[PDB]
């Protein structure tokens, strides 16, 4: 019946992450903590709304605050987290149990200097 | 490189399979106080190549009652199967990783006995169809406890997948939690391979030999060649499920060669066995199996259900 | 009946194991501390997404931030 | 004696530690000196996808890390 | 009311029970030999085998 | 059902999976489930002979949804005019439809 | 999906017709009646993947199982007609005719 | 690819063809075990597992036990195949062109509907939750533990009562 | 049978129907239909006679047969709405092989060749059963969908029926298979009058089994299965002559018994809804049925047949086998019409 | 020891899938980007290629209501190449 | 691809080793060789004629226990439910009526083969 209404591709465009997997599940819970206003403010809105069209500016802010979540992380704990996601990747299934070591340093360096 | 790594995962495993016959031959010969094959070659070593050549060298028989569609189908058949049911299994990287390999192996299994079947009444012949019902019989027992001992084990594991098993033993062996059912479990791959105490399929002394009494030459060997294969898979299957070999990430080869040595070992006792005791008859299988194991074996199931709850030990998903 | 238990351990060992299996299958969980865990781990297990829930201000024990002490704790699960 | 059985024997266990080794080696070998990442839900299948259109050689074992 | 097809036909048993014309039975013929591992060469057992 | 047993016992045995839009497994929604809810939601009350004509808008949408036969017609039309098109020689596959992209994340 | 109905629809058709049309052996038709169940189990299962309707695939499952009871049934069945007559023919199952 | 799903249905059209056109019981049980298999592949192909690998298992065993019936009971001096019948193998041959042909029919006359060669493949799956963990059919069969026990309760009871009226009609 | 055989076979016959009628799913009522049949077969082949398993094969094929229909119909269903029940947008076809199919599981003509056979292998206790017990639940799936059946299909398989049954009557001397015939001349009347009101369907079903269990039953007393021998009850058991009499009238459908409420109504409320040919041929019709139960009236009560030298002994010995649900179900089914306004 | 190894493993299960809790809002949006990319890029290819059908509106949806229904992958990708449409398909059944 | 291409090799092979087998091997074909064995001895009567099968009803039985096997194999997947205690019942219910349709066949004699 009625025409569609979607967004514009200039207004599809934001500074994205472009960080692999391994490195998203190294930063997860740090991730989680940090940024959980943003994100959960973005999420209501997908669920409340229901129409992706319609949080694309709260989806933005969202990938805003990743951004600087992790120039926070390269600018200060940038080696350990290199260490950490590495053996993160290494593993088959991106699986925490096996890179604990190396996950204590780079908690401890955070928790200092961050 | 795909296609390398299936060669590298069938082409040993075939010669494995072909030395497993020598080497069942020369054990039942020590045991029996004789030497067993050392003229052909240095100690025997080539008694497999020659047989391998004469089988395939020797004029196959077409028996001019049978049915070819099926007399020729059935041999290709086993000998896939064999193969194939090798393709998932962890050592300790499977080259095909599936969800449900524990049901995958159950069906290409299952689907195994059709190639006796299919053989035994495409024979024609009376002791063809012999050989055939008995194995039906032969299925009709194992098939039954088979499952539901899959099940009572993987109920510690929590999921049907095969690497999960590398995980769930990591500081045990799932022997000790099961000890009861791996015994049911290896008298069920005793009968499953066809094997003594229970080659019923193809007992010389009843019958001058079963399903494959036309089959001649190289359609022959091959029901051997996945017979002998199968021997290997079914005590691989049994070394990974219980007596989990040592996995540590840093090192696959240690999982690799211990997982070599325990299936060794099960593979021998398979021949130990065929040479220490006599032939069940083909309705004291049944017998056995439905009036003794599947007794037990609904009493471990139930049991099993019940452990992780009241211990409060739910196996995790994924 | 002492005696029919008796002759039935040996000469049918395979039938008293499995109803003896079987009856403890039944009573073990009606006895046991552990029993009531399963449950609540695997409801603590956490599949699918937790949706927030929109802050109307009267809203006194759902917390604002997962950090906070407010809201459900797994350290029973922690120290089963 | 039961020595002469073990060349066998030998055969046998090499032939049988070439498929594990193998396919661990060539598996390493062929996703970027890293165990093949397993896929056995959705969630995981869409995180092998992100990686392979982010690496930008349409490789999901090349990693991107802070640098990018 | 007979018809041209319902002469041949005949009133149903009283009881439900019928007579029928017996069912030989067949038992299949085996040769356990002379040429078998268990008939030590030279005997020929005409087995007369059910099942 | 002829005997409402369970509305009397005030029991389900079999009334909770009757569409898709029921509880699923960890809470994983159907394919349609707007649609259906608001199908049934319109529907309740007021009899089937009645909301065969005054649900009708929704029955449309939901057997659209579900089947989807109407997409697969615009679908199968927009792709024979760009067949057609491209054997004139009037038309070329963007570089994004081709095969080569800026892939995003 | 509908390209898959039509052909499976199709295959319960023919599995139909060989049922309603016989053949002499009783076997067969119960091998044709078995088909048919399993063209009706893969509709259902394909139906309940493409709606992803979760609390539906506990219904395909029944089927199996419900056919299957009468599957045994009928060779029950099978094996009494056959101690009876001989064979397993549908010819010689004509008694009650009158 | 494309025809992957396309060619696996008329796979399953064409055996359980032979199966309708009822050759011997041993032939019948192969045809089913072939049909079974591809039914198992197309609900695979669709998304499924367990089910597709259940009813693989499940037919299996029966084809298995009905085998064994027929070497004993449905058997004949010469057991006919799909060829060795004239009629038979002509219209095994006229079954298969005239599918063919009716493809052909109702592709010209609705060029989308029942089927879409030309488009084909393009609508196999629609949705699926591309985050998602618990999606796998196993977790709805496994229902029937929990939501629909119902259903467990009618099936448990009909193999229940399938053994007594089982040994009954046999003895 | 043994006592636990029993109990569990009994009790699954009475299940089926239950779960078929307090199911508000499709799949559910059909297993309520496989329960029925699963159930039902051992006892017919109780005997282990060589007819009682020719007829459990055919009530078996048939059966198994109709029910895949069904399933069918109930997968298409679910294919297209989603759900488990039949609503008003279902597709028509669907509709119309779901009425054939449980017209081939009920009996109705023109699938009705099954009916006879079965009924005459079986015995007479178990043909009560497949008479009675076994309509009730295809019957309630049908009268679930009453809104959406058609008509037209209706109409002419329960016009079909009612010819066929009053034909086939006549010929047959079993009464077995007279009341296999009967049975389907009354399914007809129950399915010609389902789409416009099923309540008087269920009225006919109602009066039908009401009135053929006392039949039944006294046609066990003496284990009269033929003219011949029913013509035996003069000297074997004169009593029951009278309210056998009035039993086949009423079947046959008279005015003063209740046979005729059914038949009337249902005749009323088709001339309301302007079925005037249909119901004047059923109505013609079902006279040869009065025709083919006075023949036994006549060979039972109004004549005296010849006997036996031996039926002096079976006077001799005496008797205990009449029930009182016999003389309940008798009287109050031939005796009922002046109450006929509370029943519809 | 299997009770109390289960338990463990539970614990890590629930540290993963809080990984993937804490990580699914960024993937919600670029999913969301994503999609409505691919969906716009449609309508201006189908723009150019229906310029001249007799009767054609361009972003017609086929639906009365006008709620945002989730484009399935027909849709998503049916102007692209076999080769996406055949990954969207099967990549994850056809293993990793 | 990957489980396509590895059985169709697997399938390649044991064709390829089939074909080499048939045609490699000199041949001589005649009656006597072609004819069916017995023991030396011609057959007495064709092998396509009835063969009892003694175990008939373990054999049907052996149906619905699969059907049952079929049932239970969820359960893996079932413990990872909230409601523990119905799916505990519901498993225990199905089992002991499992074991207690074994029980009666025994004691009815179900097991013990036809003479
Ligand atoms: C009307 C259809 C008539 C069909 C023909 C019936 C017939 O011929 O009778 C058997 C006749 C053979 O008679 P018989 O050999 O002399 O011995 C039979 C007696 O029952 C021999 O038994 P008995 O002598 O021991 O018992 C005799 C019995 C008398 O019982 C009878 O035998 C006669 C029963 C039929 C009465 C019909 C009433 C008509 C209703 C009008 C409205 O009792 C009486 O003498 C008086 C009792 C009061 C009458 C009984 C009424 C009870 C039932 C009422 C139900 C009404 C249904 C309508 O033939
Ligand atoms: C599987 C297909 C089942 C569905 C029906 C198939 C329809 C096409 C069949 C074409 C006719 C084949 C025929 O005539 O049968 C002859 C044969 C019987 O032949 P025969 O035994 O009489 O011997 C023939 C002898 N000469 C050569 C001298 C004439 O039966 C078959 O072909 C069936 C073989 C199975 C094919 C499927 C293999 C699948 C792999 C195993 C799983
Ligand atoms: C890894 C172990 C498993 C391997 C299995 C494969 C075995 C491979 C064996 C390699 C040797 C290949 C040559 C085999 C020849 C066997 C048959 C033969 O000898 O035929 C002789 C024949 C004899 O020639 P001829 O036909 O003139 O002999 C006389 C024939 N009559 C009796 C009829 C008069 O020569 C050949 O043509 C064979 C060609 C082989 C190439
Ligand atoms: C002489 C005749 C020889 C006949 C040989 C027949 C060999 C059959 C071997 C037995 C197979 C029976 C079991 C059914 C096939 C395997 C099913 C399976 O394991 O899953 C297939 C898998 C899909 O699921 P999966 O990948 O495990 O999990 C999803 C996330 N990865 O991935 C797939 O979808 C792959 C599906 C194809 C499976 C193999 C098909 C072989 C066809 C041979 C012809
Ligand atoms: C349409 C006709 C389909 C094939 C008819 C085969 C021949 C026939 O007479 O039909 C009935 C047939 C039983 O035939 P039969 O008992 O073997 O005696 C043959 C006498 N000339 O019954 C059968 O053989 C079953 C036929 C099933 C056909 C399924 C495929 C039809 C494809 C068109």
């Amino acid at each position: 019946p009625g025409i569609v209404e979607l967004p514009t591709l200039e207004e599809l465009k934001v500074e994205e992450v472009k960080v692999s997997s391994a490195v998203l599940k190294a930063a997860a819970h740090h991730y989680g903590a940090q940024c959980d206003k943003t994100n959960k403010e973005f999420m209501l809105c997908r669920w409340e709304e229901k129409d992706p069209r319609r949080c694309l500016k709260e989806g933005k802010l969202v990938n805003g605050c990743a951004l600087n979540f992790f120039r926070q992380i390269k600018s200060h704990c940038a080696e350990p987290f290199t260490e950490y996601w590495t053996c993160l990747d290494y593993s088959n299934m991106q699986l925490f149990r096996h890179c604990r070591q190396q996950q204590a340093k780079f908690d401890q360096c955070v928790l200092d200097k961050l | 490189m795909f296609f390398i790594n299936i060669l590298t995962l069938l082409v040993p495993i075939l010669i494995a399979m072909a030395f497993l016959t020598l080497v069942e031959r020369k054990i039942l010969g020590y045991m029996q106080l004789r030497k067993g094959p050392n003229i052909v070659g240095p100690y025997g070593i080539l008694q497999p190549f020659a047989d391998a050549m004469k089988l395939f060298m020797k004029e196959p028989m077409r028996p001019l009652t049978t049915s070819m569609s099926l007399f020729i189908i059935a041999p290709t058949l086993s000998l896939t199967l064999a193969l194939s049911l090798w393709v998932p299994l962890p050592m300790p990287h499977p080259l095909i990783n599936l969800n449900l390999g524990i049901l995958f192996i159950l069906a290409t299994s299952s689907l195994s006995v059709y190639s006796i079947l299919w053989s035994g009444w495409a024979s024609n012949s009376k002791y063809s169809l012999f050989g055939a019902l008995r194995a039906v019989a032969q299925t009709i027992s194992y098939e039954v406890t088979m499952a539901i001992i899959l099940l009572s084990v993987l109920l510690m594991n929590g999921s049907y997948s095969l690497q999960t098993l590398i995980t769930t033993q990591e500081h045990m062996w799932l022997l000790l939690p099961a000890w009861p059912m791996a015994m049911m479990w290896f008298i069920s791959t005793l009968a499953e391979t066809n094997r003594a105490p229970f080659d019923l399929t193809e007992g010389e002394s009843e019958l001058v030999s079963g399903f494959n009494v036309e089959y001649a030459a190289g359609p022959f060997a091959l029901f051997f060649m996945a017979e002998y294969t199968n021997i290997i898979l079914m005590n691989a299957l049994t070394t990974i499920i219980f007596l989990g070999p040592l996995y540590y990430i840093n090192l696959p080869e240690l999982y690799s060669t211990n997982f070599m040595m325990e299936a060794l070992l099960l593979s021998s006792t398979f021949l130990w066995i065929r040479a220490s005791y006599p032939r069940f008859r083909y309705d004291q299988l049944m017998h056995l199996l439905w009036k003794n194991f599947l007794p037990l074996t609904l009493a471990l199931c139930m049991w099993h259900i019940s452990l992780p709850i009241f211990t409060a030990g739910v196996p995790p998903y994924m | 009946i002492s005696a029919f238990l008796k002759n039935a351990w040996a000469k049918e060992p395979v039938l008293v194991v499995s109803f003896s299996v079987w009856g403890l299958a039944i009573i073990m969980p009606m006895i046991s501390p552990y029993t009531k865990y399963a449950s609540m781990i695997n409801k603590a297990t956490p599949y699918n997404y937790p949706v927030p829930v929109r802050d109307d201000g009267n809203m006194p024990d759902v917390p604002s931030h997962p950090q906070d002490p407010l809201g459900p704790s797994l350290d029973w699960l922690k120290n089963l | 004696m039961w020595f002469e059985i073990l060349p066998g024997l030998a055969i046998m266990g090499v032939c049988l530690v070439i498929p594990g080794v193998s396919t661990a080696y060539i598996h390493k070998f062929t996703n970027g000196g890293k165990e093949k990442r397993v896929a056995r839900v959705q969630y995981q299948w869409y995180l092998m996808e992100r990686d392979r259109r982010i690496s930008g050689v349409n490789r999901y074992y090349v990693s991107k890390g802070l640098e990018n | 009311y007979p018809s041209k097809e319902t002469a041949h036909w005949k009133p149903p048993p009283w009881n439900d029970v019928d007579i029928l014309k017996e069912k030989a039975v067949t038992n299949m013929t085996l040769n356990f030999g002379p040429q078998h591992p268990a008939a030590h060469g030279v005997l020929r057992l005409v087995l007369e085998l059910s099942g | 059902p002829f005997l409402d047993i369970q509305k009397k016992l005030g029991i389900s045995l079999d009334r909770h999976f009757m569409f898709l839009s029921a509880e699923q497994p960890y809470k994983n929604a159907a394919r349609c489930h707007a649609f259906e809810k608001e199908w049934i939601e319109c529907a309740h009350g007021i009899g089937g002979t009645r909301a065969k004509k005054e649900c009708k808008i929704e029955f449309d949408d939901f057997e659209e949804c579900l089947l989807r036969y109407k997409t697969m017609r615009r679908m199968h039309d927009i792709k024979k005019q760009r067949e057609k098109l491209m054997k004139e020689g009037k038309y070329t596959p963007p570089p994004h439809h081709s095969g080569r992209e800026e892939p995003r994340p | 999906m509908p390209s898959t109905f039509f052909n499976l629809t199709m295959a319960f058709s023919l599995s139909l017709l060989g049922t309603l049309m016989f053949r002499s052996h009783l076997m067969s038709t119960l091998l044709c009646l078995e088909g048919m169940v399993l063209s009706l189990f893969i509709m259902t299962s394909v139906t309940s993947l493409n709606s992803n309707s979760m609390s539906s695939m506990p219904i395909p499952i029944t089927i199996l199982v419900f056919a299957a009871c009468e599957a045994a049934v009928g060779l029950a069945l099978l094996v009494k007609v056959s101690n009876t007559y001989g064979t397993d023919y549908v010819q010689n199952l004509n008694l009650l005719q009158c | 690819m494309n025809n992957y799903i396309f060619v696996l249905s008329s796979l399953f059209l064409v055996g359980c063809l032979g199966l309708a056109l009822k050759p011997s019981p041993i032939y019948g049980g192969l045809g089913l075990i072939v049909s079974g298999f591809v039914g198992c592949l197309m609900v695979l192909g669709f998304g499924g597992s367990f089910l597709g690998l259940m009813v693989f298992l499940i037919y299996l065993g029966g084809m298995l036990v009905v085998f064994g019936y027929t070497t004993a009971m449905a058997t004949e001096e010469y057991p006919e195949t799909w060829g060795s019948n004239w009629l038979i193998l002509g219209f095994l041959v006229l079954g298969v062109i005239m599918e063919v042909f009716l493809i052909c029919v109702l592709n010209y006359y609705d060029e989308v509907g029942v089927i879409n060669l030309d488009g084909l493949g393009d609508w196999l799956m629609y949705e699926v939750d591309d985050v998602g963990v618990m999606l796998e059919g196993g977790i709805g069969v496994a229902a029937m533990y929990s939501c629909a026990t119902w259903m467990m309760v009618v099936a448990g009871w009909s193999l229940f009562a399938g053994i007594f009226i089982i040994i009954e009609i046999t003895r | 049978m043994n006592p636990i055989t029993l109990a569990i076979i009994y009790f699954t016959i009475f299940l089926g129907p239950v779960i078929t009628m307090s199911s508000t799913n499709l799949m559910l009522m059909w297993v309520g239909l496989e329960f029925s049949l699963l159930a039902i077969i051992p006892m017919l082949i109780n005997k282990k006679n060589p007819r009682s398993t020719e007829a459990a094969t055919k009530y078996f094929v048939t059966q198994a047969t109709a029910s895949m229909i069904i399933l069918l119909a109930i997968v298409l269903n679910y294919k297209q709405l989603g759900t488990w029940m039949f609503q008003q947008q279902t597709n028509g076809l669907i509709l119309n092989m779901t009425l054939m199919a449980l017209s081939m599981k009920l009996g109705l003509a023109p699938f009705h060749f099954w009916l006879p056979e079965v009924t005459q292998g079986i015995p007479l206790h178990m043909g009560l059963i497949l008479l009675t017990w076994q309509k009730i639940a295809p019957l309630s799936i049908l009268i679930q969908i009453y809104p959406l059946l058609n008509s037209t299909i209706i109409l002419m398989l329960a016009i079909t029926s009612i010819f066929m049954g009053a034909w086939g009557g006549l010929n047959q001397t079993q009464m077995r298979k007279i009341m296999a015939y009967s049975s389907i001349a009354h399914m007809g009347w129950m399915l010609a009058i389902l789409p416009y009101n099923p309540s008087l369907t269920l009225l006919n079903l109602m009066i039908y089994i009401i009135l053929t269990a006392p039949m039944f039953m006294a046609l066990m007393l003496n284990n009269s299965m033929t003219i011949n021998s029913i013509s035996l009850l003069w000297n074997k058991t004169p009593a029951m002559l009278t309210m056998i009499s009035l039993m086949l009238l009423s079947l046959g459908g008279l005015p003063p018994l209740t046979g005729f409420l059914p038949k009337w109504i249902i005749i009323t409320e088709l001339m309301k809804n302007n079925c005037l040919i249909m119901a004047t041929l059923m109505a013609m019709m079902a006279l040869l049925n009065l025709f083919f139960y006075t023949r036994l009236i006549y060979s039972t009560s109004l004549t005296m047949f010849p006997t036996n030298n031996n039926s002096k002994m079976m006077t001799h010995q005496t008797k205990t086998k009449p029930n009182l649900m016999f003389s309940t179900l008798a009287i109050m089914s031939t005796m009922t019409l002046p109450l006929a306004p509370q029943l519809i | 020891r299997m009770m109390r190894w289960n338990q463990e493993r539970r614990r890590l299960l629930i540290e993963d899938l809080e990984a993937r809790i804490a990580l699914m809002p960024l993937f919600q949006a670029e999913k969301d980007r994503r999609t409505l990319q691919i969906l716009r890029e449609n309508l201006e290819e189908e723009a150019i290629i229906m310029k001249d059908v007799p009767n054609w509106k361009v972003g017609e949806s086929v639906f009365h209501t006008t709620r945002w229904v989730p484009p399935l992958i027909g849709e998503m990708y049916g102007l692209r190449t076999k080769e996406e449409m055949s990954n969207a398909n099967f990549g994850f059944t056809w293993y990793t | 691809m990957n489980l396509y291409t590895v059985i169709f090799i697997n399938i390649l092979l044991s064709l390829t080793l089939i074909l080499v087998a048939f045609w490699l091997p000199q041949m001589n074909l005649y009656s006597e060789k072609a004819n069916p064995y017995e023991c030396g001895f011609d057959p007495t009567s064709s092998a396509r004629l009835p063969f009892s099968m003694k175990f008939f009803l373990v054999a049907i039985t052996f149906l619905l226990f699969d059907l049952e096997i079929a049932l239970l194999l969820p359960l893996p997947w079932a413990i990872q439910t909230i409601k523990t205690s119905t799916m505990m019942i519901m498993a225990f219910i199905l089992v002991t009526i499992l074991s207690l349709g074994l029980a009666y066949e025994w004691t009815q004699k179900g097991l013990e083969w036809t003479e």
